[PDB]
């Protein structure tokens, strides 16, 4: 599901991109919600495949090699 | 005489005291969730149930006690 | 007077024996293991020390060993549990002498050091700054108190609470819990005794630290 | 205590320390200070030896 | 008489010792809407209302401590 | 006369000031639920019964002080 | 008398022990008014006016206390 | 009759007020396993046992007075 | 005789136990502006102000509960 | 018979309201136990024995009131 | 002989639960300047002055119901 | 007679309601303790040895308490 | 016989519950001192003399209580 | 109703005695031969290096 822009960069290029209503993971604090409507915050994230409501209810999970979001 | 006065003592005693428990503890959900919908507004519609509940079920221990003073002043 | 000076008599029996086990044995052995804990008791009671620093150093060693080995005494009425006064004038026999030492010390840091020297004139700005002199005074006052005042209202209860447990020990029918119990009891009493030391290096942090 | 009974009983304590003072405190206060500047000594040595 | 001075005595029990638990529980809300606020300012007018509900909720609980102290002072 | 009395302000005392502990305690465990739901929304079915285990335990503590004094009104 | 002595001892007991309840509850709001503006000085002017309504509120039921006190007293 | 007064006055004395302490110590206890477990989902199986073992060394202390309540009562 | 002891025993109630709520409340004031002035240094002369205005509220309820007290010792 | 319900008065006093303080007291600290774990798993084996240590301690300030409790009762 | 033990027992009630307060209070302030230094060290000349002024207002408080106490003792 | 019951009610007064603050206090450190630690493994062998001082200093305030108690019962 | 029975339950009452702040104080104190030095160790020699003085200030409030005990009991 | 104290403790003390004795010991001796061992072993290993 697309919601608030969601995209995905990297150092050398950007990693991917969308809107996801949805982004279905647990932040670096714990369980995230996946939601849209979250506040202004900062994160980070291990890596690893985090299913997401992306555009159009496509919601998928997407190895991470550790980062920041 | 003697038990009249008792009862009236007994009924500000259990009805006053036992209240500010509630009184508290209403206040303490609804700090919870003005806080919860401040850091993520989106979680508003599956917090505000909760706090209902919640303050039902903290309301009824005071309605206890209010229920021991009703008893003590009119049963 | 004759009546409970029985337990005056138990107090002198564990206080002298220590006092003497200590120049017997620093020439032997003392043990395979012995050298151990010689080096983990003097060294750490040295490292805490500072703590204080040097005013009282080698009386102060002395002192604070003497503290938890004295202290052994009334932690023997504990595992008694596991007449009908023998410990009694003797845990308050420990008590009396401990508070009143807590003071007498802090004495020796008065004339020995500034201090009392220095406590001629602890009436201080700090009498005036904070106008009245009674600030300072006062304040003084609950301290020099509370030195003995807290060391010996620690000193009696835990030689009290030592009694508790005992005499809850004796009172019971069945008494395999006054057997249970004296376990938790004599670890209370261990912690007691390693709490005096540690009073003991407390006032010696303020002590060489302070006057 | 009835008199001078608990008195005695604090006494006790008071005299045991000051005889851990003279005699103890000098025999002991060196003794432990002893095996310090022994393995402390030994291993000085030691190291010196290794150094140099 | 005795009757009186029990009335008079309940009274006081009643009202005073309850209604703790309403200032108390009242400010509690109102930090948290304070704090709420100051976080995330865009979330004001979803979060007063809560704080209108929760402060009335928990004012209710001395409401009744206050309604017994008065039935013994008047009743 | 004077144990009928001492009932009824027995009951007073065992009924009101008791009960506060849970008017106040399943309180907490609410503002607990919605602020560990509110930073993490998907651990809320694994929270939610946690939530209804500690209410109840909670809420068993005031339960004992009611049974008390309904003991002292009614047996 | 006894009637007398029961006002003086109601009066003390309504007075004194309602009011701790906002002398916790004014400065809890004020507290959250310092830390939320120290956190966000830009709210200043959005939550002074929420700490005045909240401090009133809180303030409101000691004084529910202090005339029961009064009317003790002087009624 | 003076001594089965002050035994229903005692046993209403200790049930309630000592009471109060586990009803909210049980929901502290609550509320530390449901903050723990949202902030690290990973560590329910570690922290579970933990708040089981501590809810229950909390309600031995009310039990305690409960014991007592029932000594005055019963015994 | 009666009614002056009961003046005697109401002074001490309504002065000692009241004055408590301003003794913590004051002191949770002091605490935030401590803390607010640590997170923010250039923030001090806003909270100062708001510190001092809060303070005197919270001082203001023990001196209703001293108020009374005097005037059960005086009047 | 005076002395007799003085006896069981004070057993119910000191039984119940000392309790409360390691009702509350156990519950702290469990809380901290379960919430530090949560934040660093591996620190577990080191703090739970500071837990039980602590436990322990805050439980013989209960146990001395509910030793002058059974000295009242049954001494 | 009924004013003078109302008196002693006004006097004990006066000095001893209002003090708590403070003993609260001034450690709350105390608490705030470590945590606020600890955080921020460079800080402390700005915050230090505040916790004495603070400590001050919060024994003021206790000092008030001394005062009574005093009063109900020797005056 | 009436000196007595009233050495035991006193007793009982003193053992119990006071000794609670050390049941909270013991266990506030601990929880410092524990947090502490968690938060910062390393720091262990420095702030074990300021909790058990703290802890001391905190429950020589109920032993005082105890030691009054005591005192009623057996002096 | 009155005024003898007044003293023993006045210094219990002073003794016992006063005392209970200072134990929660000293306690809140040194858990400051424990999380600052955890969060920042190379702060203990400026906030630990800090404590000190913070736990003395607080610990003279119950010392007043106890003064007051003592009186009542010796004086 | 039979005294039943010394067998509790006498048990606890043997299972107890095991344990406590067990769990001390080793690392006692371990900080002897530590000890002693210590200053020694470099001390003699110092020795060799010096010498040698």
């Amino acid at each position: 599901a697309m919601t608030y822009h969601l995209d995905v960069v990297s150092a050398e290029q950007q990693m991917f991109s969308g809107l996801v209503e949805k982004i279905q993971v647990t932040g670096s604090e714990g369980e995230l919600g996946i939601y849209p409507g979250h506040a202004p915050l900062l994160t980070a994230i291990k890596p690893g495949m985090i299913r997401i409501v992306k555009q159009h209810g496509h919601e998928e999970f997407i190895y991470l090699s550790g980062g920041i979001l | 005489n003697l038990n009249m006065d008792l009862l009236y003592m007994a009924a500000a005693v259990m009805m006053g005291l036992a209240a500010i428990g509630a009184a508290i503890g209403i206040g303490i959900l609804g700090g919870k969730f003005l806080e919860g919908a401040a850091r993520q507004p989106d979680l508003i519609p599956l917090l505000r149930t909760q706090f209902f509940i919640v303050m039902g079920l903290v309301d009824a221990i005071p309605m206890i006690a209010v229920g021991l003073g009703l008893y003590v002043m009119f049963a | 007077m004759f009546f409970s000076v029985v337990l005056g008599l138990l107090f002198l029996v564990l206080f002298r024996s220590v006092a003497k086990k200590a120049t017997s044995g620093v020439p032997g052995k003392f043990q395979t293991a012995i050298e151990l804990v010689i080096g983990f008791v003097n060294g750490s009671v040295k490292d805490m020390y500072h703590g204080k620093s040097k005013l009282i150093a080698p009386l102060a060693l002395t002192i604070f060993v003497w503290v938890f080995l004295m202290n052994l005494m009334d932690l023997l009425p504990i595992d008694l549990l596991p007449r009908v006064v023998p410990s009694a004038d003797v845990n308050v026999t420990l008590s009396m002498a401990l508070g009143v030492f807590i003071l007498i010390l802090f004495y020796s840091i008065k004339m020995k050091g500034i201090g009392g020297f220095t406590k001629e004139l602890t009436l201080q700005p700090f009498n005036h700054w904070a106008f009245i002199p009674v600030n300072l005074i006062l304040e003084g006052v609950s301290l020099l108190s509370k030195p003995v005042s807290l060391g010996l209202r620690l000193f009696g209860n835990m030689y009290a609470g030592e009694l508790i447990f005992i005499l809850i020990a004796g009172l019971l029918p069945w008494w395999s819990q006054w057997i249970l119990n004296v376990p938790w009891a004599i670890f209370h009493i261990l912690i007691i005794t390693l709490q005096a030391f540690i009073f003991m290096v407390l006032t010696i942090v303020y002590l060489s630290m302070a006057s | 205590n009835l008199n001078a009974t608990i008195l005695g009983q604090a006494i006790a304590f008071v005299l045991f320390v000051l005889f851990a003072m003279k005699y103890v405190w000098p025999p002991l206060m060196a003794a432990i200070e002893k095996r310090q500047k022994e393995i402390a000594d030994g291993l000085a040595s030691a190291e010196r030896a290794h150094k140099d």
